[PDB]
């Protein structure tokens, strides 16, 4: 617009939260798919939907990480990592099947004398790799679900060898996306590049994805937020810079089925 | 000759197969058909006729007339179960053996809403009030009227009209369940309480039995036909 | 409208430019694909395109029937102490990696299947005697039904589950089969679990593995000889070849990159270096 | 003589109604193929096979 | 009319109740079985079903190979 | 019966034939499709979308994060290639592997414009001019500037606009290039240099890394479909 | 109704929970006003609202007390009862 | 119900478009072949996910 | 109104909780009600509205 407007700055606004941002490379809509409640003709549970609107399908701002030339990435799951906050947690507790899309966006803002690139990744089913090697398929649903805090991605795999007590739980490898495939091709997967010299942050607009309508939430994750160091994080001269990540979700087009009393998960 | 290729499969036999085949009695003056009383043209017809649930299947009280009846008393109130029940249609041993579990065992996946109705045979004098709940999977199967409350329910009053039915709605994640005991497919709880409790006059039974049926909703389908496991011919 | 083998887009001739047009710059932070061709940064010459994207299309890239299993089955004499070999098999595509690969360039799926059953037989014992030709019974069990404990036990009537009688000799045995799935599509990926362990409830219970969903998601095949035990002991091998058609994809992911180990996407260690040396600025 | 019907399509390929051809070789009905093309009914006779119609919002015995 | 293989009725959207009709409440005595659906005892959605019997069918539930005898 | 006669081919088994088949489940009621997000109709669409460059496979960096990186530094203006590569899309260690490598090598035969765009992740303050080459086949690989300089190239200024994007044109002799190291299907060389020099201010770092990117234009085709050695089953 | 309906037996259904009565002495409503969502001519709060509705607009039964020859009554207040009951109270 | 369709010619003979005949024999879909008459689709989805559409003449970030 | 150096950049959060709860003292809690991501840049300033939410029509 030779009016003003502008491809860097935008303000997004969901319930009685709002976001703005003066240094965006514009925002991403998974599969070009925008999110939306459930279809009569595609619906399967027939009991009528508990729809939060405004009271969960708005912004939450989890835990902040900070970003260092050592860090080798961080992990979060949907909609694992929203579970204890506020209303939307509280709804996906009290009902057996849930679905919701979800409006990512990943902060972190520096200065025009530092370098690096965040590779922001929002991933279908993110299965990641367990750390052992005598069994498979074997890490627990406590260490699966990290909730608001996530886990991390390590440069290398160093297998769990106590056979007798095992770690049960995610080796995650860096270079290979923690799940077996190499991360130079996680770019076919919805994303944004954070490049500290371009832009604050990334903005990602997923839909609910799955082979199903509607899921267990408690039970299954159907989207991986994983943030990796394409360059590493550099300024002027300090051997040991830091800068902050603050990761803000919100919860969209949200609905659900198959109410009863509320799930009291054992996630210790 | 018209020149012709043989496929994959030639030659072979698909139990399943559908083909046409030489008539070994050709000619012959076949019977007709009389209008004969009680025709079903769909396996699902018998699943939406209510059956009787064998309930308690205790020690003692199995393999017996007495399996069918769920026995209540002019006790006191108590937010304890008066029976619980596991949304298993096919592989729940209270269900398994019931018209409807028996076909389901038939089949290998099942799908839509199932009706649950209960008889109170108690004598005329006797009032009192119940609560029939069902609770979807993924939380703690309710112990105590409190937490069964939470879910879909039905108070039923006792009265003139004998019987309550209590619909156990089509809800599911995936678009069939499997007609076998299966975590990722399971079904949920259903739990018997007393809403306030069973009350009766002086020279009368204080305590009688209430018998349980269940039947398919017309929006209830099975697929995948298989071989069944509640019959078989060791030798 | 446009055909899986229609011709590609033309190249159209393009001359000099001295503008305020500016194709070759871009951020690719946005997230997206600069859409350029050839003539937004050279000058190009006018070029009828006739080639075609026909073989690389969904169903012409698995258009090919792939070996998922070797069943191993046998017929030996009355007399030997050990029991008639009868085979087990619990269907899948992840047995073998060929296939597996390609399906999992995708995190969803749909497909009609079709399996053809390859058939070979041989004798095991220096001995002479012979053996009448064999017919095979591939029964489908499909699950909650009574699974075979004998070569020759009641199940083996098939009475509602389908069974396939194969003469040896005779051309490879083949079937269809429809979309099968409990759900609107196949999940070649569950990033979740079967169970949700309660607290209130006692950790072994609410157990379940990772990414692992229906415990049985499409029940077995059951093969046996149905020939009577032979003096002379003959051992059968059969290769399933499984091919997906009238088949769609969603949601597409990067090719697996390491050695497969296990049903899931664990990788396991001294595996994890697949890419080799090569310098920067060495052609 | 040719009997052509349409198919209840599942699984659609990323390729409108289709059909498929029958054609009975045999003098004799019993020598044909099952059409699979077959009728539903009301349960009623079995659910219901009470003399006075009954409706579901009233009380069943009055 | 009705063909084997035609779409399961569809589930109507329901809403609240406070009436003088009670569904729920009946007589098995009589020897019949109560027609009941979802949106009878409870608020129910709408929704479209795709749904059907085919498989269930006399013929589609005996249309399978069975061995009678081993001579 | 109608007179026939078999011809060459008959009762075999050719894994690519196209047939129809009986089916085992008939009957059968098939689960309907929801609309899914991020469908695929050809795998042509995954070779078009842009995935990151292996280049630094050296030794130390390669199979680790830092392979992906390649590094450069405010140092003086120098004719020397700062990065060397051969067009072998499937065969060439750097892009064999790379989502549009992967996907060729289930092919045998590949066509069309492929496109590198190169993303400068160094600092706001730090500027510079590379000049990005390709050269066709049949002549000495260039080895600096003046050489790269003389054939197919693009003198990327960096500024706001972070990345820069070299098309590299289907330039053959062949109407089709093999996916193997091959003499005669040769695709030619693409290099990178400095055009000027990477120059940065006080308080800034001298040193920055630069991520590359490869796609394949909408010119572009594979055929002859053939199994992978990217993946393999020892045991 | 000749065809069966009566003032004692009554059925209410809301969100997923159903309640039946064949003895009851019809019903009443308060003031003659069923209840109501707040007009935006009698509003307040400019904020959008959050509606529940089926998740927490359902039947919730509390605590059964002992009705006795020495009883002298029973006291409850709204919201204040309802206040730990499932996502209402929430 | 024989359904006819055009083969897209290859090598021509020293020999107008050529057609080929195809019927289904079976009632279930799944039993028959694959078409192979398939539909391709604009990668866009994946290559240019964005909100705002972008124009390659112009500058990508403005 | 950030009256710091143009070179100086932030993201900073500004909160509104309605009356009836424990008062904000920290982020987590502050960010469950009615707030604004503020974005330091070109535009100097940022505007959060506290819009009318109250019981009585007058306070
Ligand atoms: C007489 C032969 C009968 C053959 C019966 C075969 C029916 C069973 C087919 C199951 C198809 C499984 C295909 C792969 C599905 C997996 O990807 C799942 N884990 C994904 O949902």
């Amino acid at each position: 617009e030779a009016c003003g407007y502008s491809d860097r700055v935008l303000q997004l606004t969901l319930g009685n939260s709002t976001i703005t941002t003066q240094e965006a490379a514009n925002s991403v809509v998974a599969y070009g798919r925008w999110p939306e409640y459930l279809r009569d003709s595609e619906a399967n549970p027939v009991d009528q939907p508990t729809e939060p609107d405004v009271a969960a399908c708005r912004f939450y701002t989890l835990d902040t990480v900070s970003w260092t030339k050592e860090s080798r990435g961080w992990w979060w799951k949907l909609p694992d990592a929203l579970r204890d906050m506020g209303l939307f947690g509280q709804n996906m507790y009290y009902h057996y099947l849930g679905r919701s899309g979800y409006t990512v966006h990943v902060q972190c803002n520096a200065s025009k004398f530092h370098q690096g690139a965040l590779g922001v990744f929002a991933v279908p089913e993110m299965c990641l790799a367990g750390d052992s090697n005598t069994t498979t398929m074997h890490t627990s649903y406590q260490n699966a679900n990290p909730g608001e805090k996530g886990g991390t991605f390590t440069g290398t795999f160093t297998p769990d060898n106590n056979q007798t007590s095992p770690a049960r739980r995610f080796c995650p490898v860096d270079y290979l996306l923690g799940n077996g495939t190499l991360l130079g091709n996680a770019f076919v997967f919805p994303h944004q590049i954070i490049n500290l010299r371009t832009n604050n942050c990334a903005t990602l607009v997923l839909p609910y994805v799955n082979s199903l309508s509607i899921d267990s939430m408690v039970k299954h994750n159907n989207w991986g937020i994983a943030i990796l160091p394409l360059a590493p994080l550099n300024f002027a001269s300090e051997s040991s810079p830091e800068i902050p990540i603050t990761l803000t979700i919100a919860p969209m087009c949200c609905e659900f089925n198959g109410l009863r009393n509320i799930t009291l998960p054992r996630l210790q | 000759g018209l020149p012709v290729m043989n496929t994959p499969g030639s030659n072979q036999y698909l139990t399943a197969d559908n083909f046409q085949s030489p008539c070994a009695l050709p000619e012959f003056d076949v019977t007709p058909p009389i209008d004969i009383p009680g025709e079903v043209k769909n396996m699902m017809e018998l699943a939406e006729i209510d059956t009787m649930i064998p309930f308690d299947l205790s020690a003692t009280k199995k393999n017996t007339m007495e399996m069918y009846r769920v026995r209540l008393s002019d006790k006191p109130h108590t937010d304890d179960p008066i029976l619980c029940l596991s949304l298993s249609p096919a592989s729940d041993p209270r269900l398994s053996h019931t018209m409807l579990g028996e076909i389901l065992n038939y089949y290998t996946h099942w799908a839509g809403s199932l009706k649950f109705t209960f008889l109170f045979c108690g004598s005329m004098m006797a009032t009192g009030k119940l609560l029939v709940s069902y609770a979807p999977p993924g939380a703690d199967p309710p112990k105590k009227r409190k937490e069964a409350m939470l879910g879909t329910h039905v108070i039923w009053d006792i009265g003139l009209q004998s019987s309550c039915t209590m619909v156990v709605p089509w809800i599911s994640n995936t678009t069939y369940r499997q007609t076998i005991d299966d975590s990722f497919t399971e079904g949920g709880y259903i739990s018997v309480f007393y809403q306030t409790r069973i009350v009766v006059p002086l020279s009368t039974p204080r305590e009688m039995d209430i018998l349980g049926f269940v039947s398919a909703c017309n929006d209830f389908s099975v697929r995948l036909l298989r071989d069944t496991t509640h019959i078989e011919q060791k030798a | 409208a446009a055909t899986s083998r229609d011709a590609l887009p033309n190249t159209e001739a393009s001359g000099p430019t001295h503008s305020k047009e500016i194709p070759a710059l871009t951020a690719v932070e946005t997230g997206a694909t600069n859409p350029l061709v050839p003539s937004d940064t050279v000058q190009t010459r006018h070029v009828v395109q006739h080639r075609s994207r026909s073989e690389s299309s969904i169903e012409s890239f698995f258009a090919r029937g792939a070996c998922v299993t070797i069943m191993t089955v046998d017929n030996p004499a009355s007399t030997t102490n050990k029991d008639k070999l009868f085979a087990v098999w619990k269907i899948t595509y992840k047995d073998t990696v060929q296939l597996r690969r390609k399906l999992e360039f995708f995190t969803y799926s749909r497909f009609d299947m079709e399996l053809t059953f390859v058939v070979t037989a041989n004798f095991t014992e220096t001995n002479n005697g012979h053996a009448l030709n064999q017919v095979y019974q591939i029964m489908y069990v499909p699950p909650g039904a009574p699974v075979p404990e004998k070569w020759d036990d009641y199940t083996w009537q098939t009475s509602s589950n389908p069974s396939i009688f194969y003469t040896y000799g005779t051309a490879p045995a083949r079937i269809s089969v429809p979309y099968v799935g409990i759900s609107n599509a196949y999940s070649h990926f569950y990033d979740g679990f079967s169970k949700v362990p309660l607290k209130d409830q006692s950790a072994a219970l609410g157990d379940s593995l990772y990414g692992a969903a229906s415990l049985n998601d499409f029940g077995i095949l059951a093969v046996r000889v149905v020939n009577d035990h032979n003096p002379t002991k003959v051992t059968s091998k059969i290769r399933v070849y499984l091919k997906p058609k009238h088949i769609r994809v969603w949601c597409p992911r990067p090719p697996r990159a390491v050695a497969y180990y296990g049903p899931g996407v664990d990788y396991k260690d001294g595996t994890l270096t697949p890419l080799s040396t090569k310098d920067l600025t060495t052609y | 003589g040719a009997q052509v019907s349409s198919q209840k399509v599942g699984a659609h390929e990323n390729s409108s109604t289709i059909n498929y051809t029958t054609i009975n070789y045999y003098r004799d009905s019993a020598s044909n193929a099952a059409s699979k093309q077959d009728f539903s009914q009301d349960p009623s006779k079995f659910t219901e096979p009470i003399k006075d119609v009954l409706i579901k919002t009233a009380p069943m015995l009055n």
